């Protein structure tokens, strides 16, 4: 009624123009599909552009490698919450995926043979964890994401993909439990658009901005995760939040783990290289959940640096300045801009910082979104997800550095391949009721003219401080429960929201209130799932439940053990639902997939004690 | 979906008939010596050309030969200070354009593009312009 | 096919020539320099004002008019210089006489 | 204590189009604000006037979103230190000589389309073996791309160039031309002559008159002025 509606018919619609969304979008077009890519940002502004350290693949350019070692590292890294069929797919496809990007012109750094330069990175080994540090992180100095995204964007210019730039997706068009498109606001002119398609791909990124301190872009607001939640579908494993060990003190900007890959070390206020104590073998190249907890303990125990003893130091000045300028030039500039530090002379002040969301929309290894009914997974017809918004789950309870850029292009491609193997271009577009999406427009109209007593920035700050204080690196039941009660109150108080801009063209007051609704749905599920998970696994650490609780006790021999019933252990994915009008969170569980895609070619890795 | 040429045409059709203002430019942009010297190179070039054209025009139209007007001026017995000032004002735009022209020709050979070199070569051009003009005016 | 780069190259060549003719006018005044300056000044000036026109004049008809007028000015200008060189003392000696004031 | 800093900021609202562009002053306490201009902008929007509108995303000067004109020069708000002299008012404008969508948001769609027109992607004479093996590139050849591939496409340089002000419809501008050079000198690209032939006209390349505002203004420390001079040299010497 009050808003002009514009209807589009495509074969496929991709929401997102990051690494995943772009790869999916022109992968569909390269297969002949009439494809739309709807993005709230100009593509090269997406968070992918800020990625630094690189992308993993067992090319073997630096020494002999094997993708099954990368498989093993990822399984263990995930603390046996990762689905081993998807990890199999991802690590096996990794060499081909990186070669694709370089053949696109991605300007990788080079070896003396002219091949792609690979660096060490945290938590990667040769010989199934037995043979020391792998060197399989392919990089463009410390701007790998920048070059990845600009390369993919240029490539996308060769195909007939229709781009809808600065369009904000509001909801899915669901009919009969099937997705039939998305509805969105055109930020440039105020109009409402419905994109109808047989297949929809969600590639909207993470939701790190639910926290007060994060490496994430201002635009990382979980918009796609919230669309799924509003459709009544589950999200998965949202309580697993990655804290990166080295965000710069104060600003929060990321300092790449490539620094430690190239030989940098963490020291505390006494000059001690303290990771020698927390991880005798891996040292500062332990997994991120371990390094972050270790740094947090050093600070809790009085060995932090700075006037407030609230951070630690990353030292690079023992390295040759030529290596710093050639391998880490990006963070060299950043360190100077944001901390006044010359990395050839003085250390960088750093501390663990919310960085990446292991959870997301649950998918199978083909990229199809699933639900879980009567104890069985079921595909959602017409709905895909990839990138940081999805939970494939390749990362389980802790992602390995440089596996996310890999994830993006592998499963962006997989979504496209799956649709091309499932459908043909030009099949009839699914129908929608004439009023499909009206509740999204009505919600948009409520926030546009909202005139309560709690302005958006006030409730968003309340949410961020709550998450920072109640769901951090170490967690406990009573602090989680108070956080749950706080967020639930904040959610109810969205009824009293207050906005000021009454326009429709480029009303970022409105858009940020939509993003607040989305962030809050992600935060609620994150903290309620954390409160229910009474164990410690990967990035989720409970000081009241310190042990990982599996179906067996894998630190003892299995012979003669009684398997714990599914309801009496925690090696299972959390599925979360929200009743959006009340804010009531409901939690269910589904088993982890231990089988690979081919037992004979790549054996399943049983759970074991996880040490670095 | 749309070619670059199509995108540009849409851009101008949309904006030329919109209410959108053009954001300010010359009135808000910070000045620098290189930008000012660039404008002055153009200014002196045009001044020199209009000078040559005027002289060429005067030669065709004026009744007398050049030595006649030279003699008339010498007969007025103007102050040497005033004549020196006139010589300086004549040679200065030519001196600036010439030195700064060499600076352009060096840029066209690909040399001197570091910001520090850009600043330093401009200052050198200014000193060489004042020195040579002062020397030439006294001849 | 390479018209634009060729013109750019020609402009730089004439600029350098003008540069070489300055010292030549001081060391070897007379007819050869006098007419070479007439030609190089006219051509360097014509192309230079042409750049100014291309930068600032827009619209099909305004551009054609501006460039037509420039041709007229250039032709009159080169004609006067040659006329001055032939029926008068010439550019080189004109500058020396002017500076004897 | 408090350190109150004044910002005068360009305002224009497309939904109230008749209200001519104006400057609005905001007072910000620097003791309760981050050190960068973007910090002040976000603080103003969150606390003082939520109608103030600007593009931003990253925070560390890598995405290119927040380009605007601060204290007379084009730059990234997220890496531009606030001037702590409280007697001086900092004036903030959109990128110059651009169509304003709203407040500090310019229309970059011509800029992007000019970028598309130079085909900023790898082109080999035979692409049928794509995806099979790494192309080989020597360290020395890769080093030629340093200073070119780092561009974040913020448009600070182009919208500082007087030639782009007067002829932005036809002059590709420093950002796009330097990216054209980036693909010309990539040893893996086979289309150098064609990339050069594309510039054989009076405007695309040759409106550059070596003014050098582009290099002075680049927040990434790059030198598109030099890149443009290298094209001109290639243009003048490449065969056929
Ligand atoms: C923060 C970060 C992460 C990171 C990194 C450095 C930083 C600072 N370095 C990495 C590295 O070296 N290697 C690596 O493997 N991972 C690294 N990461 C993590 C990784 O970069 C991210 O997880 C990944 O880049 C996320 O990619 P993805 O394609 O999933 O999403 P995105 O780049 O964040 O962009 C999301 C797109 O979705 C669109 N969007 C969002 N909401 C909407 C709505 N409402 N409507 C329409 N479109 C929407 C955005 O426009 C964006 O294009
Ligand atoms: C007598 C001279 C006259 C009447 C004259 C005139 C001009 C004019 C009209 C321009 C164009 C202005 C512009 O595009 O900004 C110009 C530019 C130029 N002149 Fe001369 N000039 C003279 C002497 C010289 C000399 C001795 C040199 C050496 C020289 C080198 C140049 C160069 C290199 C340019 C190009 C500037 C650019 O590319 O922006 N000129 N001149
Ligand atoms: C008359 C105009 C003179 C130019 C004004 C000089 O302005 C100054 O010039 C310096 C050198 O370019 C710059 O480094 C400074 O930033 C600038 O303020
Ligand atoms: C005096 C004649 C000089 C030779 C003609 O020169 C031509 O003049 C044209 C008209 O401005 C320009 O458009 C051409 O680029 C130029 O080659
Ligand atoms: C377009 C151009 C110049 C120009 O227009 N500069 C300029 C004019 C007005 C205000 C600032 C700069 S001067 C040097 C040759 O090229
Ligand atoms: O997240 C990753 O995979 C890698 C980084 O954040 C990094 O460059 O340190
Ligand atoms: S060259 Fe510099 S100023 Fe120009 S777009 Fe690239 S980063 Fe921005
Ligand atoms: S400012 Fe403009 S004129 Fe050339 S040197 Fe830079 S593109
Ligand atoms: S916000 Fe990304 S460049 Fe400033
Ligand atoms: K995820
Ligand atoms: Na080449």
């Amino acid at each position: 009624t009050q808003y002009p509606v514009v209807d589009h018919e495509f074969d496929a619609v991709v929401v997102g123009a990051g690494g995943a969304g772009l790869r999916a979008a022109f992968g569909l077009s390269e297969a002949g599909f009439n494809t739309a890519c709807v993005t709230k940002l100009f593509p090269t502004r997406s968070h992918t552009v800020a990625a630094q350290g690189g992308i993993n693949a067992a090319l073997g350019n630096m020494e002999d490698d094997n993708w099954r070692w990368h498989f093993y590292d990822t399984v263990k890294g995930s603390d046996w919450l990762g689905d081993q069929d998807a990890i199999h797919y991802m690590t096996e496809q990794a060499p081909a995926a990186v070669i694709e990007l370089e053949n696109y012109g991605m300007p990788f750094s080079r070896t003396e043979e002219g091949k792609i330069y690979q660096r060490a990175f945290g938590g990667q080994s040769l010989q199934f964890g037995k043979g020391g540090q792998a060197h399989r992180c392919c990089c463009v100095a410390d701007r790998t994401g920048h070059s990845l995204l600009h390369t993919l964007y240029g490539r996308s210019l060769r195909y007939d993909t229709s781009y809808f730039v600065e369009y904000f997706a509001l909801d899915l068009l669901m009919e009969n439990g099937e997705c039939r498109g998305v509805i969105a606001l055109c930020i440039e002119d105020g109009t409402i658009h419905r994109f109808r398609a047989k297949n929809t791909v969600i590639a909207t990124g993470g939701y790190g901005r639910t926290y007060f301190s994060c490496t994430s872009a201002h635009t990382s607001t979980g918009d796609g995760t919230a669309m799924v939640t509003r459709a009544g579908l589950p999200c998965q494993d949202l309580e697993f939040v990655q804290f990166h060990p080295t965000g710069i003190y104060g600003a929060g900007c990321l300092i790449t783990e490539g620094c430690r890959g190239e030989g940098g070390i963490l020291i505390n206020s006494q000059g001690e290289r303290f990771m020698e104590r927390y991880a005798p073998v891996a040292k500062d190249l332990a997994s991120r959940d371990v390094v972050s907890r270790s740094m947090t303990i050093e600070i809790r125990e009085g060995r932090g640096c700075g006037p407030e003893k609230d951070h630690v130091y990353l030292q690079l000045h023992h390295l040759p300045p030529q290596q710093l300028a050639t391998r880490l030039p990006g963070i060299s500039e950043t360190a100077m801009i944001f901390a006044g530090v010359d990395v050839t002379k003085e250390p960088i002040p750093v501390l663990p910082t919310v960085h990446y969301n292991m959870g997301g929309i649950p998918t199978n290894y083909k990229g199809q979104v699933i639900t879980h009914v009567n104890g069985e997974d079921k595909v959602v017809p017409g709905l895909y997800a990839c990138g940081e918004a999805a939970s494939a789950s390749v990362h389980g309870a802790n992602r390995l550095g440089a596996n996310s850029l890999l994830d993006l292009v592998v499963f962006g491609r997989a979504c496209a391949l799956t649709i091309a193997e499932t459908c043909k271009p030009g099949e009839p577009v699914p129908s929608i009721k004439p009023n499909a999406g009206e509740e999204s427009v009505a919600n948009l109209d409520k926030l546009r003219f909202a005139d309560g007593t709690i302005r958006t920035s006030e409730a968003r700050l309340n949410m961020q401080k709550t998450m920072q204080s109640h769901a951090a690196v170490f967690r406990t039941g009573s602090i989680l429960q108070e956080g749950c009660e706080k967020l639930s109150q904040i959610y109810r108080d969205l009824a009293h929201l207050k906005t000021f801009d009454r326009g429709i063209v480029w009303n970022t007051d409105l858009v940020e209130t939509l993003e607040l609704q989305n962030l809050m749905l992600c935060a609620l599920q994150t903290i309620y799932g954390a409160e229910a998970r009474k164990e410690s696994r990967g990035a989720h650490a409970r000081e009241d439940y310190k042990l990982r609780i599996d179906e067996f006790d894998y630190s003892k021999p299995l012979q003669g053990q009684q398997k714990r019933p599914f309801e009496e252990h925690w090696r299972k994915h959390t599925l979360s639902y929200v009743d959006v009008k009340s804010g009531k969170v409901t939690l269910k569980y589904r088993p982890v997939i231990d089988r690979t895609l081919n037992e004979e070619d790549c054996s399943s890795v049983p759970p074991a004690i996880r040490s670095y | 979906a749309t070619t670059a040429k199509e995108e540009m045409a849409r851009f101008w059709e949309k904006n030329t008939k919109s209410s959108r203002p053009l954001s300010p430019h010359i009135s808000i942009y910070k000045w620098s010596l290189p930008m000012a010297m660039s404008i002055t190179h153009r200014g002196t070039g045009v001044a020199l050309s209009l000078g040559v054209s005027l002289f060429s025009l005067a030669a065709l139209l004026l009744p007398e030969q050049f030595p006649h007007y030279v003699a008339v001026v010498k007969s007025l017995s103007l102050s040497p200070a005033l004549i020196y000032s006139a010589k300086f004002a004549l040679v200065f735009p030519l001196s600036y354009h010439t030195w700064n022209g060499i600076r352009h020709l060096v840029w066209d050979m690909g040399k001197g593009f570091k910001l520090s070199q850009v600043e330093q070569s401009g200052v050198v051009v200014l000193i060489l312009t004042l020195l040579s003009s002062a020397a030439i005016a006294a001849m | 096919s390479k018209a634009a780069s060729l013109h750019w190259t020609s402009e730089r060549a004439v600029s350098a020539l003008l540069l070489g003719l300055l010292p030549a006018a001081y060391l070897y005044p007379g007819p050869a320099v006098d007419y070479s300056l007439a030609a190089a000044l006219t051509l360097h000036g014509h192309w230079g004002l042409g750049q100014v026109i291309t930068d600032y004049v827009h619209g099909d008809t305004p551009i054609k008019v501006a460039n037509t007028g420039l041709y007229v000015l250039s032709a009159i200008t080169f004609t006067g210089l040659c006329y001055f060189n032939y029926y008068d003392v010439g550019i080189c000696k004109a500058v020396a006489m002017l500076w004897s004031i | 204590t408090s350190r109150i800093k004044k910002f005068s900021i360009y305002r224009w609202d497309p939904d109230k189009p008749g209200d001519k562009p104006r400057m609005q002053t905001y007072e910000v306490d620097l003791n309760k604000c981050g050190p960068m201009v973007l910090d002040a902008l976000i603080k103003i929007k969150n606390e003082l006037d939520s109608t103030l509108t600007f593009r931003r995303s990253c925070r560390e000067g890598i995405c290119g979103s927040c380009a605007m004109n601060i204290a007379g020069g084009n730059t990234l708000a997220c890496t531009k230190k606030i001037d702590p002299d409280l007697s001086k008012t900092t004036k903030i404008y959109p990128l110059p000589h651009m169509y304003v969508v709203k407040d500090l948001v310019p229309d970059l769609s011509n800029f992007y389309a000019q970028y598309k027109s130079i085909e900023p992607y790898l082109k080999k004479k035979d692409e049928s073996k794509q995806g099979k093996e790494q192309y080989l590139q020597s360290i020395e050849d890769r080093q030629k791309l340093d200073g070119l591939y780092e561009c974040i496409l913020c448009a600070c340089c182009s919208t500082s160039c007087p030639s782009y002000w007067w002829n932005g419809d036809k002059y590709l501008g420093p950002a796009v031309l330097m990216q054209a050079y980036r693909w010309m000198i990539d040893s893996r690209d086979d289309y150098t002559e064609e990339r050069l032939a594309q510039l054989q006209d009076p405007f695309s390349l040759y409106r550059c008159h070596t003014i050098m505002n582009c290099t002075r203004t680049c927040p990434k420390g790059l030198n598109p002025g030099k890149a443009i001079a290298e094209i001109k040299k290639m243009m003048a010497t490449y065969k056929e």
